[PDB]
RNA sequence: GUAAGAAGCCCGGCUCGCUGGCGUGGAGCCGGGGUGGAAUGCGAGUGCCUAGUGGGCCACUUUUGGUAAGCAGAACUGGCGCUGCGGGAUGAACCGAACGCCGGGUUAAGGCGCCCGAUGCCGACGCUCAUCAGACCCCAGAAAAGGUGUUGGUUGAUAUAGACAGCAGGACGGUGGCCAUGGAAGUCGGAAUCCGCUAAGGAGUGUGUAACAACUCACCUGCCGAAUCAACUAGCCCUGAAAAUGGAUGGCGCUGGAGCGUCGGGCCCAUACCCGGCCGUCGCCGGCCUACGCCGCGACGAGUAGGAGGGCCGCUGCGGU
RNA sequence: CCGUGGAGCAGAAGGGCAAAAGCUCGCUUGAUCUUGAUUUUCAGUACGAAUACAGACCGUGAAAGCGGGGCCUCACGAUC
RNA sequence: GUCUACGGCCAUACCACCCUGAACGCGCCCGAUCUCGUCUGAUCUCGGAAGCUAAGCAGGGUCGGGCCUGGUUAGUACUUGGAUGGGAGACCGCCUGGGAAUACCGGGUGCUGUAGGCU
């Protein structure tokens, strides 16, 4: 009882009925697969930022506000 | 090409677009027989593409004008040059016709070709049309009319009104 | 039944071009690749260490990861049903920059310069692109030379 | 021409519930959202058609935190649905709030602080266009049903809590959850 | 003024083209069905105005076997805006009877009156896209003289093709 | 395949345990200033549950095995199945065209001698005669080859220094020449192949003799008197062409066409198009009149398997009325 | 002396390779440990194979560097 | 106008032959005691500076061979889409668009990034 083996007929119609839209592009996609050393350095820079940010950046903001 | 109804003569001039390598193209002209200016321009583009490296995108048509016959009241003889294509192979041909207008002679040529050789208008290239004198007429069917004091009756004329008096007691005399 | 494989049917795709065999040119190594730049993928046969799959050949994607001898690229691979954003780690031997992004950057620089320069003059410059408009009415010239008559050549075998 | 598979808007325009008070609230807020041209009236009319799932019960501490934000001093908190008492907090502010079917345990906890509550008809009588209001809603995805959803519990990044009869040992643990037996996800 | 010096003058290419759908619905490839949907030509025997550009020319060439396009005349545009004029102030097709209907939806650009609309259509400029999209696709009736060889191109002798100056003679019978 | 912006660019300052000549490079964060960035069209995003299906077939084109198949197996697209309607007489896939109930007009494909609506046009040009004519993609029949049957074309060669056909005359000498032999004396053979008077006769185009004789031809000339000869080429027709119940351009029939080729002006009708009425769905809604009711506008209505909503459709019994 | 691969690279072929991936020489087991992500048939499930990293210990050269098996495409196996 | 050291493009810059090279530099070249290695101080390594442009090398030339580019081939072979186009078929023509290569001919044959010495 030989039958049909494999065809791709009437497949593009099934695909285009729902759509072949591109994947959802969003900001801050992901951080997976990134170098572990680079990720560790980024975490350290993010967690040590508020130590010196809230003072020197505030002083510079006051200075630029006095400038303009 | 359809060649529907009567044909028309069009003088069509055209040149390629001015390119930085060379400007002022030679502005080639052609004399096309077509029913209207659209198919006239199309046939001109086809011929100039077959002749030289010119296309509709890289070129342009400057002027396309209807050409009237210089003597529509005179009976003239025209020699037509054909480059037609048969079922087996394409062949050249020289025909002669007798008509008042050049477009009329070209129509007669198209009809006679389609009738005698079953050649459609797709594969008929009109090469040259020129008015010839009665001395250079090689065709006997045309040469038999170059005789003054020509006299011949019209024998066995058809009725042509078979259905207007469809029922009658008459039998047409036909004389 | 078609013998699916990792390098099936790349006999002419992964081969080196004619008269270009030998060691790799050193200019392709000194190129800089940062995160976020749009690059292209072209499989090279000189090296076989980090070459991509045959389905990503000629594909353009952005870089999301950088390492010592390779880069991570996010490629939009169209599977039978939809498109998947796949992360691929390929060496720098098979990657080159995409000039489309460079042309776009040059165009945006020209635009933000032209507008900044014309703001003072008050001239509303048309910096937005457009399609090729139909050419306007022009005057040809024949300089007395009659247009040459064209006639179809008779058929000759 | 054009296919007719998406021409009918699947959204509902009439509450499936047969509650008479809810029907009267809909009849009132429909007239308001139709006349006053208020987007707040429009959204509070749309939120009345929603079902029991789409109207999650907002807790008390969440509303406390939402009202503690700057700019919510005298604004009236409006919750389309039930607001429930929270036993994790001990002290509550004035909390002038308008909600639907306030729980009895939260009734006393709000009335002892000094703040007065009112219903939807009283809210419409007070501020028709909805001025000086803050529309709050509970966690819609906080329901447990949304924790069993995802792509599949078999992909190596599922975290989808597959359906299991009884939780514990030797229940969907061996083959597909550890590298010792078969594979790891 | 050009013909006096024995020099030909070519006009500018028309920047506006009227397109009518010719073929049916079923039995069309997706590559051309998408272009037919983008040209707002869904049902048979309807026509719209298109601003001719390098992209629009190729878009029309892609779906050439299913459309008949030409360069409309002033009177043809006048007839298509007056008789078959329908604008959409909302997702509904409201008939154009009062100038207030145009001034309310399109008056923010200066097209308050129907004469302004006709002018913006026939003299395509900076505000042509909005004026063209405001107009519903012109539902045209069947022609009177009868379409000859609907499946064949206009150059070969049919109707589906480029009818630059001959499309007005067909608009007169379709409207 | 990618890009054609505000998820972008310019500026300043902080963090790094990453790298490191260097305050170097690279990432992260903060702060103020500047959206008009190819055309066309469109409202988008997303979650859950889920029936049926899991034997297909056909067509333009590209292709694998096979001689080939209405055979088997592939790629894109379309169609049938899931589909009615107008033409192909007939019909699964062809050509148009998609489907609520109606009135008017028009049309696609096709057709206008009668079946059967419309050429009953004072239709045009030309081809064709069959004792087997021909008459419209799929589609239902045919080849190589041939025709002094006609109709066109090409390359050529002859002819008033009188051709081509017809009638009539000549058609000789060296030489029954050289190789052969039972006979070859132009005529079964191999190689050759000239010469002289002529107006022309060819070591001879064929018939015939065992050979010689005889007829005849190339060639020249006499009469007539102006066009003619030969080879290819392609349109119709013809031969090639034989199967079994009587019979299939659909039939009758048609030949100054009711056939073939090129066309013109009209006309015929589909559930297609345009206008208008009515019914239903959807969208936008309108009103403080069963609000679960009452209106207004616009666009759309086919459908097996299957999925939903309405029923003031229907049967039985129970609680109220 | 000519010799651009016409030889060889374990084995069927394709790709690739010249102070080389070919032959010879000297030390060596990185053919060893560990957690992830990714590629390939893909339902984007698993096995097999493969890629780039990261964290310790070593080989090698002076060094930059290379190496966590065979120059690449196959050479292999769930529950109990 | 040139070279050396390090390099990008990797024959417009490779191959065979023939001419020129002043001042630096490259090299040829002279010698094995120390560093080093082979049968051989030929090759790799520490000592040079008696001669040379003989060679490499750098320029120029060949109606040179190759390489690049441009005409011709040619709107030709092919090809997207269409037809109730032709033909019995094989195949072909037409409309709308894109458009190849070998023969044959003509022109060129290194340009530059950093440090340095000369006329
Ligand atoms: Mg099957
Ligand atoms: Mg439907
Ligand atoms: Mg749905
Ligand atoms: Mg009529
Ligand atoms: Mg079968
Ligand atoms: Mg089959
Ligand atoms: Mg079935
Ligand atoms: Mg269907
Ligand atoms: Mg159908
Ligand atoms: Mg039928
Ligand atoms: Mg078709
Ligand atoms: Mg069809
Ligand atoms: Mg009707
Ligand atoms: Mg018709
Ligand atoms: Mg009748
Ligand atoms: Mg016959
Ligand atoms: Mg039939
Ligand atoms: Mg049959
Ligand atoms: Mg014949
Ligand atoms: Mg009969
Ligand atoms: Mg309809
Ligand atoms: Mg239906
Ligand atoms: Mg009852
Ligand atoms: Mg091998
Ligand atoms: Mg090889
Ligand atoms: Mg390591
Ligand atoms: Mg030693
Ligand atoms: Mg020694
Ligand atoms: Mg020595
Ligand atoms: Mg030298
Ligand atoms: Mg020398
Ligand atoms: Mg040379
Ligand atoms: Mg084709």
């Amino acid at each position: 009882a030989k039958s049909k083996n494999h065809t791709t007929h009437n497949q593009s119609r099934k695909w285009h009925r729902n759509g072949i839209k591109k994947p959802r592009s969003q900001r801050y996609e992901s951080l997976k697969g990134v170098d572990p050393k680079f990720l560790r350095n980024m975490r350290f820079a993010k967690k040590h930022n508020k130590k010196g940010l809230k003072k020197m950046q505030a002083n510079n903001a006051k200075a630029v506000s006095a400038r303009a | 090409m359809k060649a529907s109804g009567t044909l028309r003569e069009y003088k069509v001039v055209g040149r390629c677009l001015p390119t930085p390598k060379c400007h002022t193209p030679p502005l080639y002209r052609m004399r096309i027989f077509a029913p209207n200016h659209v198919v006239a321009k199309s046939r001109f583009w086809y011929f100039v593409s077959q002749l030289k490296k010119m296309k509709k995108s890289s070129g342009e048509i400057v002027y396309c004008g209807q050409v009237f016959e210089k003597s529509p009241l005179r009976v003239k003889n025209f020699g037509i040059w054909l480059r037609y294509d048969s079922r087996s192979g394409t062949h050249n041909m020289y025909r002669e016709y007798r008509d008042l207008t050049t477009a009329g002679a070209v129509t007669q040529c198209y009809r006679d070709m389609g009738a005698r050789h079953r050649a459609r208008a797709h594969s008929i290239q009109i090469m040259k049309v020129e008015e010839i004198a009665a001395g250079k007429c090689r065709r006997p069917a045309v040469k038999q009319f170059h005789d003054s004091k020509i006299k011949f009756p019209l024998p066995h004329r058809v009725l042509r009104r078979q259905h207007k008096p469809r029922f009658t007691t008459k039998r047409p005399n036909t004389f | 039944t078609n013998t699916k494989g990792k390098r099936r049917g790349t006999r002419y795709m992964f081969s080196r071009p004619f008269r270009k065999h030998g060691v790799v040119p050193l200019a392709t190594y000194m190129r800089i690749y940062k995160k976020g730049d749009i690059v292209d993928i072209k499989g090279m046969g000189t090296v076989q260490k980090g070459m991509p799959h045959k389905c990503y050949h000629g594909k353009t994607g952005r870089v999301y990861n950088v390492t010592q001898h390779a880069v991570g690229i996010i490629v939009n691979k169209q599977v039978k049903g939809k498109i998947l954003a796949k992360r691929i780690n390929v060496r720098i031997e098979h990657i080159k920059h995409s000039k489309s992004r460079d042309s776009f950057l040059k165009r945006v620089k020209e635009n933000d310069q032209k507008k900044k320069e014309a703001k003072e003059k008050g001239t509303w410059v048309q910096l937005k692109r457009h399609a090729a408009p139909p050419r306007e009415a022009h005057f040809v010239r024949t300089n007395g030379k009659e247009p040459e008559l064209l006639e179809p050549i008779p058929y000759e075998f | 021409d054009i296919r007719h598979n998406k021409d009918r808007k699947v959204r509902r325009k009439e509450p499936k519930s047969q509650d008479i008070y809810l029907r009267l609230l809909v009849k009132l807020y429909r007239f308001l959202a139709r006349r006053t041209n208020s987007t707040f009236n429009q959204v509070v009319l749309k939120r009345l058609f929603m079902s029991r799932t789409n109207r999650p019960p907002l807790s008390l501490s969440r509303m406390i935190r939402k009202m503690k934000l700057p700019g919510r001093e005298n604004k009236t908190a409006v919750v389309v649905g039930t607001v429930t008492d929270d036993v994790r907090i001990l002290e509550v502010p004035k909390l002038k709030v308008c909600a639907l079917r306030v729980s009895s345990r939260a009734r006393s906890r709000i009335l002892k602080a000094g703040g007065k509550i009112l219903t939807f008809d009283q809210l419409a009588l007070e501020s028709p266009k909805g001025r000086g209001t803050v529309l709050l809603s509970g966690p819609r995805k906080g329901r447990e049903v949304y924790r069993h959803f995802g792509k599949a519990p078999g992909t190596p990044h599922s975290h989808t809590k597959p359906y299991v009869r009884s939780k514990g040992r030797k229940f969907e643990r061996a083959r597909g959850r550890r590298a010792s037996r078969g594979y790891k996800n | 003024m050009a013909r006096k010096a024995g020099n030909f003058y070519v006009p500018a290419e028309p920047k506006l083209a009227f397109v009518i759908r010719i073929r049916g619905i079923n039995g069309v490839s997706p590559k051309v069905r998408k272009v037919l949907q983008l040209l707002r030509l869904r049902q048979i025997f309807n026509g719209t105005f298109v601003k001719l550009n390098k992209a629009s020319i190729n878009m029309l060439r892609i779906v050439e076997p299913y459309i008949a396009w030409g360069y409309p005349n002033l009177k043809s545009v006048n007839e298509l805006i007056y008789k078959r004029g329908y604008g959409k102030i909302n997702k509904k097709r409201i008939a154009l009877t009062d100038n207030s209907l145009i001034a309310r939806s399109l008056g923010k650009f200066g097209i308050i009156c129907m004469e302004d609309l006709i002018h913006e259509i026939y003299t395509v400029g900076k505000r042509f896209k909005e004026a063209n999209n405001f107009l519903w696709p012109f539902k045209l009736s069947s022609p009177r003289g009868g379409m000859k060889k609907k499946t064949t191109h206009f150059v070969e002798g049919g109707d589906a093709g480029n009818r630059e100056d001959q499309i007005n003679r067909l608009i007169r019978r379709m409207n």
